[PDB]
């Protein structure tokens, strides 16, 4: 899933052509071009089984930035990688707790913004201050500025 | 809207609790003031009596 | 380091670090096991909720105080209460802090020895000291003489002190206190129709007593007035609705203090045991004790008691002496404030019972020079 | 950065933190070995008659008993800490678990698995 | 007997943690052997003690973190 | 492996694998032998059509429910229903799947013991567990407190729960349910001329009740309005034509729930047995039960019941408490959703009655610790 | 639900206003009580001096 999402985001010819051929096969009644909810359900029914459409609708609108009943590109990628769970949610609880306690040099059970940004500098990866703000706001559940282990895991979801 | 209603309810509850506490505090301090005022009146009377006693003795 | 000024009490445990103005954590001392069966799985149901947690789940618990009258009747529960106090309400391990417990006068020795043995073996404190609950209340008033009436919730005791020299032959300890007043109020409420029986509803009756009851200046006149007019009937809303109206039960509940014959006790009220405690003292320090009568403890917070007691003592005492009753607004925590002051003194720093001393003489060290 | 890009950013963050933990453990082990070397000091054996060796043995046994009592104390502390952290972890789970029951579906097979079941071996990438 | 249980626990701590010492029957050379064995025993015991201290420190750190997270969530 | 969450019920058997959102197969629990003679040879006529097959051939069958009021009165038919449910509606052999039956409160012991004996001897399951039908409905709401009124088709029971601790002395089980409402509707339809007698036509009356009846907000005003205007008369087409027009029978059929004197039952309605069930609880958890009243079961799907019940309880309850009635849209399958959630829990995985345990203690194991 | 939420928020606002007024009252009465305590202390000193003079006379 984690490999597949990244691969299909900027895929070469092969599996994107496979998706296109899947749609070409799906034209037996459903031809909306951009997969809507009704066409998605029609495709799933013509497959040969009667699954609960709740998973289909969660795929089609839940992870979406729009949730309009239609299928986007990265949204379809999330749909494809969502059947299984291969992305290890940003490490494991033991690893995350160890990295947070070494992160919590102040041993206060929370990560202040100052040590947060200092660690971010220590990362050395690509810098994005808007992404820094997004991560902080993910840690702004009670909006106390500091980020506990709960919110730390919250924005560590799917980190591969 | 349900979450909004829950937040409104909890805010109202906190405000009412603080109001009750303030009521209790004001009651106590006002009772203290009343008692002290009565004591002060009695003390003025006692002071006049003591001065009279000083003069006569 | 800093000292832990704990104060077991009976009804409210008050604790905090030495050198402050108010206790850090104040919470009822009750340990309540659940009594029903429990059907939800994985709800994380514990086997005993202690402290202030069991005052919120009291609907399905059976609260039971571990301290009856000053003395401790259930040592396991008391150990649980102490463990909670140290670890969750203060979050300071006891391995690095001296402790200063408090104990009522004239209590059984075994209680005090077991207390020190627990503090030294289970919690493993560096050094602990036990002090009489009235001397601290005298510290907090900033006096050095005076006769202090410390009417707690478990036991009411009356220790006279002069110039720092306590008079051991004049301590009058009486076992009427706030708990008996709660039971008597719960018993006289039945005269209107309200029946409280469960050990959880005792807390509701306690709240009624705290918020509504007051001490009458003159008892017969109030009994006559409440029986003709209706200006006294104050209403109160139970935890579920169905407001109740308290009539002349308001000043009849705390009147038991001055007439212990109401609950069948033989002894004289708190207005006459103070005068008796004074008269046992020497003839030359009675004026100072008359002028510096100190009130403390929770139960002396009834609105209008500092006037009733003064009127009664003035009736008993000779007409020439001046009777003055010190009633500071911080009455409830007076003992703990005094404990903080005593623990903060430099002269007191060598009176602690050091652990090596306990190892050499056993728990009976407390009765020795280190009192 | 893209969503995947910031996921890789946090991945590098976790890698840096893991390296920091590795060096922390290495320095911990080295410094504790040095500290024990300071305490656990080797002593001479040769040149000593029976009495000196017997006295050394008595001292060693006394120290063994003392450090054994101390080890019991620290082990009891460790056990208390284990119990307390287990209780805290269980409380954390209670506050943020239990009611987390997800949509357990046996008909939404894996996209590869579901596609294979409905088509044979068509799905072979995922 | 719970109080008796803890008292016998600490008594066994004071007694059983001490082991059997036999060095006088061991000749000067065997005495050296016994001294070496006791030396290794005490050094390993202090190593265990230090490891216990460090593990307790880490456990207490994690306890602090978890309790702080509880405070945040409440 | 996965667990089978079966739910016998009385009127509709709901089953499905643990961990889903809705039951996989829902079908009436009726077993109907043919009653006429039969002249075609080789037609392949069976001796008993069960489940949803007998709702299509009901014209020549005599349908008879095997569960009267929660209890099971005809064990052979119930065994047949279970066999059908396992083999044809789910197609999973029971030799490889744990089962989680459900049972009403206060049912006879012999029923439960026979149920477990059948499941262990005939179908030979690995492990089965029996749960009270109300705790599951409380699971599905995601609560942990609240008093749940589970008005099924067989029996209406009202189990209050607080903080996961069920209160066994406050369960009020009443035997009025959907079946009695069907019979009463079939009895009052005769006032217009429509006579339904056959056990097959009871199904038609049930369909009329489901599609047309509703609970009136105020009974007398509706009775007065339906007797003057004609805005209520809704028509319905029988399985053969001859449409019928239901007048004030629409809200008189489900009114029996709030006035069980209509069908001659003495007890009070579902609006007053909930208040009585609350008042038996302790005085400190009544506010929470007032605020978290939960509805479940099929019969609570009448349009307009969540308002009538709230109005009635608000009339009965003290004016200060807030009365809230939780009525999720997935009411019918609430018990089964809760059953799926409970079977999917890790903490619950060791509560099953393993077969070796049954072999050692006999069928009476169910009353023991493994409840 | 929307109507209930609006009513709850209005209740909370009213309770907050009441709490502010109670705070004002409490502070005023506290100041008055302190002033009368000082007055009573002066009374006490006057009584002490009068008593001493009475004894001498
Ligand atoms: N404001 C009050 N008015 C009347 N009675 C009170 C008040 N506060 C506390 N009490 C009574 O005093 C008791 C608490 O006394 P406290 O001084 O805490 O006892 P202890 O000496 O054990 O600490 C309570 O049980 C209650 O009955
Ligand atoms: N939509 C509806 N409106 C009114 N009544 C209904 C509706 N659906 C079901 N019922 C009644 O509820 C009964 C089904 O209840 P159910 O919850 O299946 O019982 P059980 O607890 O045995 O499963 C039916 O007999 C029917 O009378
Ligand atoms: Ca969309
Ligand atoms: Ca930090
Ligand atoms: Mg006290
Ligand atoms: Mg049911």
């Amino acid at each position: 899933d984690d490999i597949y999402k990244a691969a299909v985001e900027q895929l070469t010819e092969e599996q994107k052509n496979e998706f296109k051929a899947a749609f070409d096969i799906f034209v037996l009644g459903a031809e909306d071009g951009c997969i809507s909810t009704k066409e998605l359900g029609k495709v799933m029914r013509m497959l040969g089984q009667n699954p609960t459409p709740e998973e289909l609708q969660e795929m089609i609108d839940e992870v979406d930035e729009d949730g309009s009943g239609t299928v986007d590109f990265d949204e379809f990628l999330v749909m494809m990688v969502r059947c299984m769970k291969d992305d290890s949610k940003g490490k494991s609880e033991e690893e995350l707790s160890d990295l947070f306690r070494m992160f919590d040099k102040n041993a206060d059970g929370y990560i202040d913004l100052d040590e947060l940004k200092m660690m971010l500098q220590a990362t050395g990866e690509t810098i994005t201050e808007d992404d820094i703000e997004e991560l902080m706001k993910d840690g702004d559940k009670n909006n106390d500025g500091r980020i506990d282990y709960d919110e730390f895991l919250e924005f560590m979801k799917g980190v591969e | 809207i349900e979450s909004d209603l829950e937040r409104a309810e909890e805010r109202a509850e906190l405000s009412e609790g603080k109001c009750a506490e303030l009521e209790e505090e004001l009651k106590t301090v006002t009772n203290n003031l009343k008692s002290l005022e009565a004591q002060a009146e009695k003390y003025s009377q006692k002071e006049d009596k003591y001065e009279e006693e000083i003069k006569v003795l | 380091t800093t000292a832990l000024v704990c104060d077991n009490g009976s009804g409210l445990v008050k604790a905090g670090f030495a050198g402050d103005d108010a206790p850090r954590a104040v919470f009822p001392s009750i340990v309540g096991r659940p009594r029903h069966q429990g059907v939800m799985v994985g709800m994380g149901q514990k086997d005993s909720y202690v402290g202030d947690e069991a005052q919120s789940k009291r609907g399905i618990l059976t609260l039971k105080y571990p301290i009856e009258h000053g003395i401790i009747t259930n040592w396991d529960d008391m150990e649980k209460i102490w463990h909670h106090t140290f670890y969750n309400e203060l979050r300071v391990a006891p391995e690095e802090h001296p402790t200063l417990l408090t104990e009522a006068p004239l209590n059984p020795k075994a209680n005090r020895e077991k207390m020190t043995q627990i503090m030294f073996e289970t919690f493993n404190v560096p050094a602990m000291y036990v002090a009489i609950q009235a001397v601290l209340s005298l510290y907090a008033s900033g006096r050095t003489t005076g006769i202090v009436l410390d009417s707690g919730d478990g036991v009411t005791h009356n220790v006279p002190i002069y110039e720092g020299y306590a008079l051991p032959h004049a301590i009058m300890r009486l076992d009427l206190a706030g708990r008996d007043l709660t039971d008597y109020l719960m018993k006289i409420l039945t005269e209107r129709g309200y029946s409280f029986v469960t050990t959880a509803e005792r807390e509701i009756v306690r709240d009624i007593k705290e918020k509504l009851c007051y001490v009458a200046l003159d008892f017969e006149n109030e009994m006559a007035t409440a029986a003709s007019s209706s200006s006294l009937e104050k209403s109160y809303e139970l935890p579920d609705g169905q407001v109740i109206t308290i009539g002349n039960e308001r000043f009849r509940c705390p009147e038991t203090l001055f007439q212990p014959s109401f609950i069948g006790m033989e002894s004289a009220g708190i207005h006459e045991t103070t005068y008796n405690s004074i008269m046992k003292c020497d003839i030359d320090i009675r004026k100072d004790l008359y002028a510096n009568n100190v009130l403390s403890g929770g139960t002396t917070m009834y609105p209008g008691i500092a006037d009733r007691m003064q009127k009664e003592i003035t009736a008993l005492a000779p007409s020439t002496m001046k009777i003055k009753i010190i009633a500071p607004p911080e009455r409830k925590y007076s003992v703990w404030i005094g404990g903080s002051i005593l623990a903060s003194l430099s002269t007191f720093q060598q009176m602690w019972i050091s652990k090596q001393e306990y190892d050499e003489a056993g728990p009976s060290i407390v009765h020795r020079k280190c009192f | 950065i893209s969503a995947s890009r910031k996921l890789q950013l946090k991945t590098l963050m976790l890698q840096i933190a893991k390296q920091e933990m590795e060096r922390e453990a290495e320095e911990r082990r080295g410094e504790k070995g040095r500290v024990l070397r300071t305490r656990c000091q080797p002593l001479e054996l040769d040149g000593l008659g029976f009495e000196e060796l017997q006295d050394l043995c008595r001292q060693l046994h006394a120290r063994v008993d003392k450090v054994d009592e101390e080890r019991y104390d620290v082990e009891a502390k460790v056990t208390k800490n284990i119990t307390e952290i287990a209780d805290l972890t269980q409380k954390i789970y209670d506050l943020r678990g239990k009611f987390k029951r997800p949509t357990l579906r046996r008909v939404r097979i894996s996209a590869d698995a579901m596609m294979q079941a409905l088509l044979g071996t068509r799905a072979k990438e995922s | 007997g719970k109080r008796q249980t803890e008292r016998e626990k600490k008594k066994k701590i004071l007694a059983e943690r001490r082991k059997a010492l036999a060095i006088d029957h061991l000749n000067e050379d065997q005495l050296r052997e016994k001294a070496k064995e006791l030396w290794q025993s005490i050094h390993n015991l202090e190593a265990e003690k230090f490891d216990l201290q460090e593990k307790f420190k880490q456990q207490k750190y994690e306890i602090n973190v978890l309790r702080n997270r509880i405070n945040d969530n409440q």
